[PDB]
DNA sequence: ATCTTAGGGTTAGGGTTAGGGTTAGGGTTAGGGTTAGGGTTAGGGTTAGGGTTAGGGTTAGGGTTAGGGTTAGGGTTAGGGTTAGGGTTAGGGTTAGGGTTAGGGTTAGGGTTAGGGTTAGGGTTAGGGTTAGGGTTAGGGTGAT
DNA sequence: ATCACCCTAACCCTAACCCTAACCCTAACCCTAACCCTAACCCTAACCCTAACCCTAACCCTAACCCTAACCCTAACCCTAACCCTAACCCTAACCCTAACCCTAACCCTAACCCTAACCCTAACCCTAACCCTAACCCTAAGAT
């Protein structure tokens, strides 16, 4: 398999075809698959890594989507590439206004 | 059945957003606003529908009028 | 007896600390179809595409909420006015 | 019925490689599914138009490349730019 | 030396239509050319899409019309696709 | 009429509009109405703004339709806004608008 | 000697009514030059792509001024401070 | 031949009467004393984050000349759609 | 409330820059021949929707109490408006020069075209861990002596 | 603070149901293959951007008086918060009906591709009219008498 050949879980193979398939160029590069598979990989690696850690927090097992957000909107980066996007079923962060706080 | 979104129901998305005082006049406002938000997304889909030849509104539809309205949901098949 | 604002604290952790939702399914279900049949009649709705409807609707009312709140307090206030919701909806690109 | 293509292969994979000890949802799942989904067409969107831009009709991995400089945050881009260019490499090299 | 493109004869032919007696600055028709390309790929683009939705290899009038519907605004919409349909129909017959 | 946008009663080019649809990687293949359909859209939304546009420079004692007039076109009609609400006219200025607070008492 | 609101009043119609620039084109030319080999040295810059780039820039900043306005008049002023800019770009998703 | 000045404070050349002036066409009356430094900061945000997108075209391009299109295309990525200077 | 005074709005024709009319020319759209694969009919499987029954009990709803936030109004500094003047560099049209983009010529390898081969992962089934749900508990502040 | 008052988290109980481990076979990816052209290389043109000279009066900056918007206390008012208990209605739990979606089978016709073709439209050129600019022109309304 060409995903075996790069070092990746994520299907270099079916990347290739969505690429062509999808309607973004006449040709697709030999490495453009290999890279974006790869991309698509550390990025769900990424925030898997701080989605098992809130759900370690909460005593669960099973990362449920509170855990998906609660890693998201805890990140600065995470926030901000999924900033104009809702994850279904993940509530707010915390925050209650300093001033809102009893005197 | 605009009615049917209740003042307490309203109070809770308030509590969500951290909001300690509600004026009164806010439980029609935001009537207003939810009712303009529905309007604009089940509009689009529809029309995601209708293009699709199809008359059951799926949860595509519904997911595409969103990403098109900038309100991108992540969960439903998207 | 809790003083004025301080059962109000008590929900707002309840609810942000929580993900269910907070409009009861069957009025939002009714709300949803009024509004599309005025769009196009003899309209059939998958349960998830409803589901997906509510859930967009609360987030977004939600968020709405937050900046609401943030120009109350902009104002020296802690209660949330239809100034406010207006001011709101009016810098975020929603009117003019 | 019809075919339903999914990430949940890779998904499950990836999670054991960080968390072997962790679980997911058939929810988050969903939402997994939805980012992989999402962020694959924002890169071979912007991808697209970098090929289109420069009178080029190829998607190679330099357009990939600045698509996810132009669309990834600032340290997040770094590390996807290195561990994107490191698959490539591996790859030409194993043929 | 290379070739540009422009909307500008037409920008130009339309002008003449609407005031015969109104002229056009440099930049205002760059300002033209812009609006024309934006929302030509907006209206092409929401159009692709709809194709790929439906599983449709072909972008048709049919994708172009429901992009109107969703890209324009209610009566800036209706009219267009009323002057749209007509083109279509006239091309048909001729 | 030889030409396709002649036979369509347009004065928008319909075979260039064509070949950009398919030049562009739109789709796979370009139906033959398309392009006549979206030569007619573009055509009738520039009709609109010159319309608007000419009208404002007449209003300024101009012959010529410069940026300025473009603007004041569109962001005094309410569809016209809408529809470029997140676009930039370089060279438009503002609306003149004073909020009601700021005036002397 | 005109009292303190009647210049300003008369000011406001004067730009309102006007589309010419209101930053200096060299030392906006300056400011650009100096950001960009920040990013990379040994870089030129096209007239235009610099007056595209002013154009947006005044564009921006007077569209973050109205909001900005509406901020102070909405907490019974009539001065702009930055505690009204910080909301303006807070409620624009700019943080 | 032989040299390039050192570039170093020009965020002060965005003068307080240059800031005034887009204060009044924003419909400004009264403005902060402290808003000329904060307008500054905001500026100087927006134009690092519009100049990186734009030089990253360049870039791609392999030149060396920033071009019109290339602020164009930083623009439109950064949702500041701009007509007027090509595309 | 009368009266001077400095504002833009205006007119003038000076006078320059620019747009639109104009030429010829270079490339793109149109023509009409062949081509095949998306799409469109057809029937007809079947999934998934709405329909309409039911039993509480969760939740919505009116109307009790005072709490303290919103608001008003007046008084307090002091902050940013406005004036002037002397710099102070921005802006004007210069001038040359070569780093830089790039026409346009040539070749090659990258990529798509085909298919038939294995092999990965969709679609299902199912047993069993993780969450769920109900209770009594320690834990920690809430409101008031 | 010090006192009772609530409540929500903390544990440990046992149960519902969904992860995720399972099997099987389908369809997707992969290694045979010729085959065409996009991109790479190399050139030079040629613009165009950079920096160089020149002068200047536009525009900035710096401090001066003080006009008045900002923000303080306080006091009046009632807006909505908390608390309650009658009661409507949302909620699973459950069933069938069959309209709506879509499988995939035949077959037509649309959109592709091809070269020569003429016709628009790009560009390079040129004059004259729009509009730009600075001369006074009265009108107007700012804001002290
Ligand atoms: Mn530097
Ligand atoms: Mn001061
Ligand atoms: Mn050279
Ligand atoms: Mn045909």
């Amino acid at each position: 398999t060409r995903s075996s050949r790069a070092g990746l879980q994520f299907p270099v193979g079916r990347v290739h075809r969505l690429l062509r398939k999808g309607n973004y160029s006449e040709r697709v590069g030999a490495g453009a698959p290999v890279y974006l598979a790869a991309v698509l990989e550390y990025l769900t690696a990424e925030i898997l890594e701080l989605a098992g850690n809130a759900a370690r927090d909460n005593k669960k097992t099973r990362i449920i989507p509170r855990h998906l957000q609660l890693a998201i909107r805890n990140d600065e980066e995470l926030n901000k590439l999924l900033g104009r996007v809702t994850i279904a079923q993940g509530g707010v962060l915390p925050n209650i206004q300093a001033v809102l706080l009893p005197k | 059945n605009i009615q049917g979104i209740t003042k307490p129901a309203i109070r809770r998305l308030a509590r969500r957003g951290g909001v300690k005082r509600i004026s009164g006049l806010i439980y029609e406002e935001t009537r207003g606003v939810l009712k303009v938000f529905l309007e604009n997304v089940i509009r689009d889909a529809v029309t995601y529908t209708e293009h699709a030849k199809r008359k059951t509104v799926t949860a595509m539809d519904v997911v595409y009028a969103l990403k098109r309205q900038g309100r991108t949901l992540y969960g439903f098949g998207g | 007896r809790y003083r004025p604002g301080t059962v109000a604290l008590r929900e707002i952790r309840r609810y942000q600390k929580s993900t269910e939702l907070l409009i009861r399914k069957l009025p939002f279900q009714r709300l949803v179809r009024e509004i599309a049949q005025d769009f196009k009649t003899d309209l059939r709705f998958q349960s998830s595409a409803v589901m997906a409807l509510q859930e967009a609707c609360e987030a977004y009312l939600v968020g709405l909420f937050e900046d609401t709140n943030l120009c109350a307090i902009h104002a020296k206030r802690v209660t949330i006015m239809p100034k406010d919701i207006q001011l709101a909806r009016r810098i975020r690109g929603e009117r003019a | 019925r019809s075919r339903k293509e999914s990430y949940s292969v890779y998904v499950y994979k990836v999670l054991k490689q960080v968390h072997p000890d962790t679980g997911i949802s058939s929810k988050a799942m969903g939402i997994m599914n939805s980012f992989v989904n999402d962020i694959f067409e924002r890169i071979a969107g912007e991808a697209s138009r970098l090929a289109h831009y420069n009178k080029r009709s190829t998607i190679t991995s330099r357009e990939i490349q600045t698509a996810v400089r132009l669309l990834l945050p600032g340290e997040l881009a770094k590390h996807a730019v290195s561990e994107g260019t490191k698959a490539v490499t591996k790859y030409t090299s194993a043929k």
